[PDB]
């Protein structure tokens, strides 16, 4: 199992957070939803 | 084979008449009733009652409360305090009258009282789901 | 800035109108589908496309693609717009 | 046993609370004469 | 710009740096999306050109998995 | 210096700071039990 | 379905013996472009066209390598 | 008048209503001791001999069942009603009301006089309920209606063919057909 | 400004009601979930 | 052999990971407008959709984490249907993303339930009305689920999403090995493959589902 | 749509390059298939 | 040889777990017919949800079919 | 030879899995027996449904039965 | 002699299988009941449902015994 | 000697074969339970159809008993 | 001793066979739990028919324990 | 020694036996929850019998942890 | 070699016990088609609990696979 | 060595009993959803009584994978 090769972790652990926690969430944060008018 | 009596204080929608299905809100959930069904005798809860004629077609009632009594001889008697054809709500006041109920419930404190209020909010609730 | 109204022409949902348009001058119009084929017969002739189970893979996801597009493509086409024009009415109605 | 029922109501208050919030959501154009047809005058003695 | 230039100190005239690089593929990204996703009534193939190549760099990093499954030996 | 801690830092700071400070701790805990992990391979 | 069979009968078709001096003549400017060194002036949006079409033109000596083994994925043997 | 264009909607309704006793044939308990008996009547006079009719039926059964020691308590639906039998029955009496005949009885009435009969903590084994039945303009039937109790309908053998019946839903059925009959009664008796 | 070519900032300087009040509700959405 | 599609990806040396991971954002535009395209008009009416099925359930401090919960399930959906795609690398299964997501955020939410709510952080390893001769058991079932908690999470995913993976896989090679005989069988075997196509693309988005749901009870029973 | 004539050189060169493309694939069956039968032969 | 032994052996163990999803899909549709015997009504949707359970039923059992081959062929 | 033993020790374990069903057939037919008393004039359609869960749950089984000669005879 | 050794042990693990049949016939003839309990004048009819389905999940069974046999004896 | 100990292997694997007939009389009596709780008056009849229901369970785990002796005495 | 290692193979296998009886006994006393949910009056008479159920179940269940035994210590 | 080696595989042949239990108790708390939302009022009595078929239901499964363990450290 | 063989046969144990997620996800889902024909008001909290069931059960089934696996290659 | 292949086959084994309590939190939540769309008003007590359900019923799941691992690794 290549799951288990545990040299190549950090290559994924690293851009995961890069993108779950930075850049997705910046991306949300411009998706705005303003109160309806009168 | 089925005889349907649906039925209010004060008008009076099938009388033995020969349907196919309906449907009816049961307080111990909903349920389509057809001939021959098992016999059953149960109570209502505000809801949608959908009868299926012969030719295909489907009337849409709205029923406050009363009783469902399904017999042994395939007779149905649908019996509602206030039904009310669908045309004849509208869904601006049934959802202020949600708001009114869930303001005055999250502002009482007794139990009895909390208790109506609920079940008029479930009324309201019922209304707003079965117009739109 | 307002929005132009129509995108690229894409054909086939891959290639623009613009590599058409640009080699029609010098090999017509079957210019850039006789290259293609050519490219793809040489690709999976010197093995540079080897087959594999990828290969069928790829063909029953892209007919689920092609199907999912053919199919629900005006819905959420209209959808959209739907949504649009109700925002349109309602933010008009408050003015 | 619903939840009015722990509470002490009984299903003619249910019933009368249900018909009531059906008759307030009805249009204007038949609330009057709907809350006419239905309502009570009876007094306990 | 490229299509009409034809000097090669153009190739050394360009900004070579990551501020340069990052603002050539910044201006890349959004002169896609303005004309192919950044419009009303826009298609669905403007997304699914991005997914074709991005099928194709998929198959280009396994082409080295793929090499061993050769039918013909040559 | 600039436009990146204007477009990425500001506004992700009152969730860097408050929000997501047990999710700093946990990623803490993730790194040990990774090196952890690591290690004993 | 036909229409192929309409534009191939224009641009999918043998060369006739009439027309190969004017193939000659393109053949031999492109030749004069290279002997001068004149290529320069060719900006670059003609000199990719022309490179796709000497592509097509490789794809189609593949596909008469195709054709003249037999075989369509490499060497049958 | 109007109460005879009223009355088929609210003939079919309530007939509607004692269906399934009939169907089922619930028979009754005649062994228990509680009973309850209605009489509905109006607050106007110059009826004739409406109020009379209830008033000798109500006496009647009364005696017939005190005669087996069955204690009745009384109810009466009208001033009628409760000034004819005040006197000699006082003591067996639960609950009367008044206001009835100025304005046609209305589901609302009904829902009342259920509720009030309800919230009395009289548990009654067994009732009854005696209104004028309308025959025709000059004919009218002082007629008889049962009121079964939750351990009657619970406990009868035929009401085994019934579905998801448990002792609920049939509380619910039998207050709402209490309520039912007390309409029908009322809708009847205006005629 | 026609309503297709103005930004949400333009909308709020418009009608001062559409806001989002980031005082009471500092993260996103910036409003409570039921009124999403 | 056969998990080459689960080994990192390396172009030239370089690990591909990287940009593989950093992809499925750039498929989310934003815009300051307020009437926009199609596509951002159907990503923002699913964000609300989204945030309101997930949010709603919680009170005012769980709320706060509800750009948290809708990045996570809006990018585990993105990264598991770019998934579906030929030759392509699936980062979700690999364990070592799945573990990454799965440990810091239920990690900070048992964290910021024992921070506060220690008191009802600690009763909550009894359920209320639990008998006292059958106290103690029930004591070290709790903590050891919510030891495996985490686990569960992350194997959740990569056990699935591989699996599937590998699943549509060897039935294609199957289709392969059945092109040179029956073909009817051929035929068959593909039909096969493409229900199995639908059942994955709906696996794909039930598990970013599935996770974000999971994480987000866990954050309920401590906000 | 009205087709185009293609320029004589490029159709010269198609076909050209097309018939030199079948006489390479004979020629380099020819001489693939003793030394594939033999190194078939050579490995059992 | 004792390999190929095993892997009959443990082929015929990884493909015991079908049984699951056969009482699954048998579940399933059992409670399939319940539901439409009580609001028919609601028949469609009802299928619906019937078809994803099966979907995810028979999955795992696909599940298992898959090891019961990787132990067969693919070593 | 261990190839024969281990061939019939699989065929007999990959038999074990029309348990599954087994009982998935089991209860489809309850659940259809109570489907159709609570609601009898659906009975036609209710019979279609069952067969629909039968086919898939005896599918399943056979798909075991399947492995079970796929080890006995073509190995 | 191995060949023996592994016809009981296949054998066995054959008739492990009857266990679903046993559970199918179980949850058949409760949901007999149950619905005979909901609907007794259907009673017959109902009977005739439960015999059906009690004839095909031991049917499974017997299958499970069949290879049980069929490896006990027939090899 | 081989025999004897795959002999024991077959018989506590065809005894394995009881838990569904162990599950089916479960199920049997607890829907008796249940269909008793809603038409007692049928009583008696219902347990009659729970007693058929447990004879055949039981008798689909005596088969599996039987199958279990049949290998450890009677070879 | 290939003896006494099938003895303890054999062991553990008839010993499985009591997962049937704790999920009968499970299925027995949910159900007891419904039953006397909807009919509390009944309760006493219910719990007769629970006691019995499990009774059976169990019984099941210990004569696979039986079988254990009887290949582990009789044998 | 084949007598060191089968008690890990009698142990682990014995602990598969705690799968009856685990559904057991999913049965019996699913039962209770259904059958306390059916009457509240009775809560503490339904929890009661639960609490009983829990013990019980459980109880196999730590018989069957018992052989594994008298298979695993007795012998 | 006996360690790849050993392999082979704990990898094909281990993946039998998706059976019982198989079954889990199955009766998760017919009790969801159940609840929704009573209550399709509650259609998408019922979806909500469903799901996690699911969840869950097929959770535990992972893990078996992870077992699977364990054995298969890490070892 | 012979160890360390009866460890992974009685690891395996061992394994094969989370299938139990993936069937029974199949269970639990199955009648989660069917007594919440009984009785939503009580849908946290009913939701707390499922959680405690899961947690017994994964808890013996999680009692078989100790005993896995501690075949496979703690010998």
């Amino acid at each position: 199992m290549p799951q288990l090769n545990t040299t190549v972790w950090p290559t994924m652990i690293t851009p995961m957070l890069l993108t779950l926690f930075l850049i997705t969430q910046l991306k949300m944060l411009n998706t705005n939803y303003h109160l309806p008018p009168s | 084979q089925m005889s349907f009596t649906f039925a209010s204080p004060t008008q009076v929608f099938f009388n033995g008449a020969n349907v196919r299905q309906v449907d009816v809100p049961t307080l111990t959930g909903a349920f389509g009733i057809l001939a021959a069904h098992v016999p059953t005798l149960q109570v209502l809860r505000p809801g949608l009652v959908v009868v299926h004629a012969e030719d295909g077609t489907t009337s849409k009632y709205f029923v406050s409360s009363g009783s469902i009594a399904v017999n042994a001889d395939s007779s149905v008697q649908l019996l509602a305090e206030e039904a009310v054809t669908l045309d004849m709500l509208d869904l601006g006041a049934a959802k202020a009258n949600l708001e009114k109920a869930q303001a005055e419930l999250v502002g009482t404190a007794d139990e009895a009282t909390r208790a109506e209020i609920q079940i008029r909010i479930e009324a309201n609730e019922a209304l707003v789901k079965a117009l739109e | 800035p307002p929005l132009p109204e129509y995108g690229g022409k894409v054909r086939y949902g891959l290639i623009p109108e613009e590599f058409f348009q640009f080699l029609y001058p010098k090999t017509g119009v079957t210019g850039p589908y006789v290259l293609g084929t050519g490219l793809i017969l040489y690709a999976l002739s010197k093995e540079i496309y080897v087959i594999s189970a990828e290969t069928f893979t790829a063909l029953s996801v892209l007919g689920v693609m092609v199907y999912g597009i053919k199919k629900y493509g005006p819905f959420v086409a209209d959808f959209a717009d739907k949504l649009n024009e109700q925002k349109l009415a309602q933010l008009e109605e408050a003015k | 046993v619903a939840y009015w029922r722990q509470a002490g109501l009984s299903y003619i208050r249910y019933s009368q609370i249900c018909a009531k919030a059906v008759r307030d959501a009805l249009k204007t154009e038949f609330k009057a004469n709907a809350e006419k047809t239905s309502g009570s005058n009876v007094k306990i003695v | 710009e490229v299509k009409l230039g034809e000097l090669p100190s153009w190739i050394l005239m360009r900004d070579f740096s990551p501020s340069g690089i990052f603002g050539a593929f910044q201006r890349g990204y959004y002169r896609y999306y303005n004309k192919y996703i950044n419009v009303k009534k826009g298609s669905i193939s403007g997304i699914t050109m991005v997914l074709a190549c991005y099928v194709l760099f998929s198959y280009s990093f396994s082409y080295k998995h793929l090499k061993h499954e050769r039918l013909r030996k040559y | 210096l600039q436009s990146i801690i204007k477009n990425i830092w500001i506004p992700m700071k009152p969730y860097y700071t408050k929000v997501y400070q047990e999710i700093w701790i946990g990623m803490g805990l993730m790194g040990f039990i990774v090196y952890k992990i690591r290690a004993a391979d | 379905l036909a229409t192929f069979w309409y534009y191939a009968k224009v641009e999918l078709v043998p060369p006739t013996p009439a027309e190969i001096p004017r193939a000659i003549q393109s053949l031999k400017k492109i030749v004069n472009s290279a002997q001068t060194g004149s290529f320069k002036q060719l900006t670059v949006k003609e000199a990719v066209l022309n490179g796709l079409v000497a592509t097509e033109v490789l794809m189609w000596f593949y596909v008469g390598e195709i054709i003249g083994k037999r075989g369509i994925i490499g060497y049958d043997v | 008048a109007r109460a005879e264009r009223e009355l088929k909607p609210a003939r079919i309704y309530g007939l509607g209503s004692l269906a399934l006793y009939e169907k089922a044939d619930i028979k009754g308990p005649e062994d228990k001791k509680k009973h309850l008996l209605i009489g509905v009547s109006s607050d106007r006079g110059l009826c004739g001999a409406i109020h009379s009719s209830i008033a000798k039926q109500m006496k009647s059964e009364v005696a017939t069942l005190t005669a087996a020691g069955k204690e009745v308590m009384l109810v009466g639906i009208g001033d009628k009603i409760r000034g004819i039998l005040y006197r000699t029955h006082s003591d067996q009496f639960l609950v009367a009301f008044k206001e009835v005949g100025r304005k046609p009885p209305t589901f609302g009435d009904a829902s009342v006089i259920a509720l009030e009969l309800l919230n009395s903590g009289y548990e009654f084994d067994e009732g009854s309920i005696i209104f004028n039945k309308f025959r025709s303009v000059i004919s009218y039937k002082t007629e008889e209606k049962p009121i079964f109790s939750l351990n009657t309908v619970a406990s009868a053998d035929s009401m085994s063919i019934y579905d998801d019946i448990d002792a609920d839903v049939l509380q619910n059925y039998q207050e709402y057909n209490l309520a039912n009959i007390i309409y029908y009664s009322l809708k009847e008796s205006t005629t | 400004i026609p309503f297709d070519q103005m930004t949400i900032e333009d909308l709020n300087e418009a009608f001062p009601e559409t806001k989002l009040d980031k005082k009471k509700y500092p993260y996103w959405p910036h409003q409570p979930i039921e009124n999403l | 052999n056969l998990f080459a599609s689960f080994i990192a990806p390396t172009i030239l040396g370089l690990p591909a990971a990287v940009l593989i991971i950093l992809f499925p954002p750039l498929l989310i535009p934003t815009s300051k407008y307020l009437i926009n395209n199609r596509l951002i008009t159907t990503q923002q009416w699913l964000i609300k959709l989204t945030s309101k099925q997930m949010m709603t359930m919680h009170n005012t401090k769980g709320r706060t984490w509800s750009l948290m919960l809708v990045s996570l399930i809006i990018f585990i959906a993105t990264t598991n249907l770019l998934g579906l795609l030929p030759h392509s690398f699936t980062p979700t299964t690999q364990l070592s993303m799945n573990l990454a997501m799965a440990i810091p955020l239920w990690a900070g939410t048992v964290i910021m339930g024992f921070r506060s709510k220690i008191k009802n952080a600690l009763a909550h390893f009894l359920p209320q009305g639990t008998p006292t001769p059958l106290i103690p058991m029930l004591v070290i079932i709790e903590t050891i689920s919510l030891l495996i908690q985490p686990m569960a999470l992350a194997v959740r995913l990569t056990a699935n999403i591989t699996a599937g993976h590998l699943l549509m896989h060897l039935i294609g090679s199957a289709t392969l090995a059945m092109s040179t005989i029956n073909l009817p069988s051929t035929l068959i075997i593909f039909t096969i493959l493409i229900l199995l196509t639908i059942l994955e693309i709906a696996v794909a988005l039930i598990q970013a589902y599935v996770f974000t749901l999971l994480v987000s009870l866990y954050l309920h029973d401590n906000t | 749509v009205p087709p185009v004539q293609v320029s004589p050189l490029i159709k010269l060169g198609r076909y050209s390059a097309l018939f030199l493309g079948v006489a390479y694939g004979a020629t380099r069956y020819n001489y693939l298939k003793p030394r594939a039968e033999e190194e078939r032969r050579i490995a059992a | 040889d004792i390999d190929t032994a095993a892997k009959f052996i443990g082929a015929g163990a990884a493909t015991v777990g079908v049984a699951g999803s056969g009482a699954g899909i048998g579940t399933v549709f059992g409670s399939l017919i319940i539901g439409y015997a009580r609001n028919p009504s609601l028949k469609q949707q009802l299928f619906s949800y019937a078809i994803l359970g099966f979907a995810l039923s028979e999955a795992m059992g696909l599940f298992c079919l898959m090891v019961a081959f990787l132990i067969l062929f693919a070593m």
